[PDB]
RNA sequence: UGACGGAGCCAGCGAGUCUAACCUUGGCCGAGAGGUCUUGGUAAUCUUGUGAAACUCCGUCGUGCUGGGGAUA
């Protein structure tokens, strides 16, 4: 109610590909830099 | 052993069904 | 439906012409104007509806 | 209330556009003045009505 | 309202409508421009209707052609004799018949299929 | 035609018989195919589905 | 290897041909992915 | 819960030794667990293979393996900054477009490319109309069958585009991802396959952590989107190379 | 219709074909509003309507 | 007149509620018929329209044939 009284008185998402949120890698810290 | 098991499980599974 | 072929149907007589006309693309200012009507206008449209087909059916 | 709000500020918003589409296209001489963004408003010129 | 004329250019299948009307001097194939024409190496094939008689009468109208069916040579061809028809056409209706008919003139000595099309074909021996 | 026949020796000896569809559809065979073995060629009186059985009703 | 791959084979240093075929006689161990070599 | 006992260490340590000297399956070098959940799992299947992350074991290494890059249109941009980028240029064996790669490979082309490939990664606007350019040999079954991947780290608002570009360094890291971890697709019945372990790239107490990590990751109730689908009591384990029979792990 | 087509006789005059035109792969153009109505309507149409 | 590797481009035919694989690995439900999911292999002139190939352009190479058990890592 604070929140919405101050209203009243003052994770990749593709659009058109609903699929790339269950599609794409959960990539890390510890894939981007080192030694492959 | 323990495959020929297993296979002869489910084998006599549908044989008794 | 008889699905009649282009190269037939540019070559036909003008009586025999085929009055064909395409689907609209542009969100048009008049669609984007009118009007609807809600709530009791919408139930009295679906029951109109409803009496319409229910009498043409029974017919 | 906080709702009506949202339906009264964008109820306004899109009144003032149609506003200015109006008012644009009475008479008078103006140019397409173009911002930094994109945001496009008409200058009309300093010529009072007859 | 604006004085326009509408020529077709053919050859095998290839077939081409060309709008003259008056203008700037713009010359265009498919949207693009004339100096865009492929295969490139007959695309003075499709500039000897401008160099046969100047650009000078193309400075004062817009042609515009549109080009289907066909192929590479049959497509220039084509274009080839829209542009020289349209053109001819062109000074015929808005331009004078001396202009007109010396413009024919320097066509057919060039080559009378720029005007008229070999069209019905073959022979039975 | 896919399977009432093993080989093209079997089809061979069936040459020109008369079969028909499920649906009357009288036809006749025509040729083995080559390659597919038991596979051959018919002709119909029109166009046959792929919902279709033929037969050659032999004694 | 860092021998350029202009020249020809016959203006080669020992070293350059040396680290040319001890790359190619090991090369798992120079990390070489195994798609390369069937 | 924990899924480690001596059921499951038998039945997997004999499946090894069965498919070490039967002559029926001596090409298939792999372990699938078949996890027959309670309910049937709403959501149907398409073919976009969600990613299981194993916590402890990188199962493959993005250079051990046949990597096809499927791109957008006029794919000059992927090509040049994926090959002379070296920290790429080595990674892909093949990288095309959609339009030249059905133009090109049509037929028995495709039976060659599936035999040719092991790990076809196509871009996320184009992972869709695959089904048809690629056949229906990549997508009975689930072994080559495509990856989605972001090119660019970039995200569509609406009216207005993509900046077309991409990032070597982002595609490194989640085709790392994608090797490193393993993958299942949704689909509506009870029975579901994921891929764990190979024959000699791995042993008994990695693929058994794996099964157990893939086992978390699945009956988890975050992560849902990805990874939280069973919803229910989760029934059975089984183990089996692809010509092997299901030897049960976890009758529950 | 292929006979019909066969049989156009191309020195055909009608007084429609003033009102009615043709596309430009060749078929007929049919509008889909009215032919009561028009579908451009004018300036002051449009500001009374705005 | 080649071989690799990219790119530009140009047709006319053809529209029946009709158009189209096979063999497996297993899970679950069912009395059964079967259903549904899963899985590897083989075959392929794909599937209805958009699109052809020869062609054109731009980088790279560089023109003396084919075999199995033997034998070197």
């Amino acid at each position: 109610l604070e929140d919405i009284q101050q209203s009243i008185l003052k994770f990749v998402k593709d659009h058109r590909y609903p699929g790339l949120t269950p599609g794409l890698a959960p990539v890390g810290l510890s894939d981007e830099e080192d030694s492959s | 052993d323990y495959y020929q098991q297993v296979q002869r499980g489910k084998q006599d599974k549908k044989i008794s069904r | 439906g008889l699905k009649v072929p282009k190269a037939v149907q540019k070559e036909l007589p003008f009586k025999s012409q085929i009055h064909q006309m395409k689907p609209q693309k542009k969100k048009t200012y008049m669609a984007k104007r009118a009007v609807v009507l809600g709530g009791d206008e919408k139930k009295a449209r679906s029951f109109i509806q409803k009496v319409l087909t229910i009498s043409k059916a029974k017919d | 209330v906080k709702q009506h709000l949202q339906r009264e500020t964008q109820l306004k918003q899109v009144q003032q556009r149609m506003d200015a589409q109006r008012e644009l296209l009475k008479k008078g001489s103006k140019k397409k003045i173009v911002d930094s963004s994109g945001k496009i408003s008409f200058k009309w010129k300093k010529q009072r009505k007859r | 309202a604006v004085p326009s004329v509408q020529t077709f250019g053919k050859k095998k299948s290839a077939t081409a409508v060309a709008h003259v009307k008056a203008g700037k001097g713009l010359i265009k194939v498919n949207g693009s421009p004339i100096t865009l024409v492929e295969p490139e190496i007959l695309r003075f094939k499709v500039y000897e209707p401008l160099l046969l008689v100047g650009l000078d009468k193309f400075s004062n109208i817009d042609i515009r052609v549109r080009v289907t069916g066909g192929g590479h040579v049959s497509q220039v061809y084509a274009i080839r004799q829209a542009i020289a028809k349209g053109l001819v056409a062109y000074h015929q209706k808005y331009v004078d018949e001396q202009s007109k008919n010396e413009l024919k003139k320097a066509f057919t000595s060039y080559d009378r299929t720029l005007l008229i099309a070999d069209s019905r074909r073959p022979e039975p021996k | 035609i896919k399977d009432m026949f093993s080989s093209a020796m079997e089809v061979a000896r069936f040459e020109g018989a008369q079969i028909k569809t499920v649906s009357g559809i009288r036809g006749e065979i025509k040729r083995a195919l080559s390659k597919p073995e038991g596979h051959y060629r018919a002709a119909f009186e029109d166009k046959i589905l792929m919902s279709d059985i033929v037969i050659l009703r032999s004694w | 290897a860092d021998v350029d791959l202009h020249k020809r084979a016959g203006e080669l240093t020992q070293e350059e041909l040396e680290r040319i075929v001890q790359i190619m006689q090991n090369p798992t161990h120079y990390k070489i992915p195994a798609w390369f070599l069937n | 819960d924990i899924i480690k006992s001596g059921l499951a260490e038998k039945a997997l340590k004999a499946l090894i030794l069965q498919c070490e000297e039967n002559p029926s399956l001596k090409n298939d070098k792999d372990i699938h667990i078949i996890i027959n959940t309670g309910k049937k799992m709403g959501i149907n299947r398409d073919n976009i293979p969600r990613i299981i992350p194993l916590t402890k074991y990188k199962l493959f290494k993005p250079r051990d393996l046949n990597i096809l890059l499927i791109t957008k249109d006029p794919s000059a941009l992927y090509r040049e900054t994926l090959t002379k980028d070296e920290h790429t240029s080595e990674l892909f064996k093949e990288i095309i477009s959609v339009k030249n790669l059905r133009r090109r490979f049509k037929g028995s082309k495709l039976t060659q490319l599936y035999k040719d490939f092991d790990l076809v990664v196509a871009d996320y606007r184009v992972h869709h109309l695959l089904p048809e350019v690629l056949g229906s040999r990549f997508y009975h079954g689930s072994k080559k069958l495509p990856y989605m991947i972001r090119m660019s780290k970039e995200v569509k608002l609406k009216r207005q585009q993509m900046v077309e570009k991409c990032d070597p360094i982002y595609v490194r890291a989640q085709l790392r991802s994608i090797c490193k971890n393993t993958s299942y697709i949704p689909n509506n019945d009870n029975c579901l396959s994921v891929r764990v372990g190979y024959i000699q790239k791995h042993s008994i107490p990695e693929i058994l952590q794996n099964i157990q990590d893939t086992i978390n990751f699945l009956t988890d109730k975050s992560k849902r989107p990805q990874g939280g689908v069973i919803k229910g009591g989760i029934i059975s384990i089984f183990v089996k190379t692809s010509n092997s029979t299901s030897l049960p792990i976890y009758q529950f | 219709l292929r006979e019909k087509a066969k049989e156009r006789n191309p020195d055909e005059y009608y007084h429609a074909m003033h009102s009615r035109k043709t596309d430009a792969k060749g078929l007929l153009i049919s509008s889909r509003h009215g032919d009561e109505e028009d579908e451009s309507l004018s300036m002051d149409q449009v500001k009374l309507l705005k």
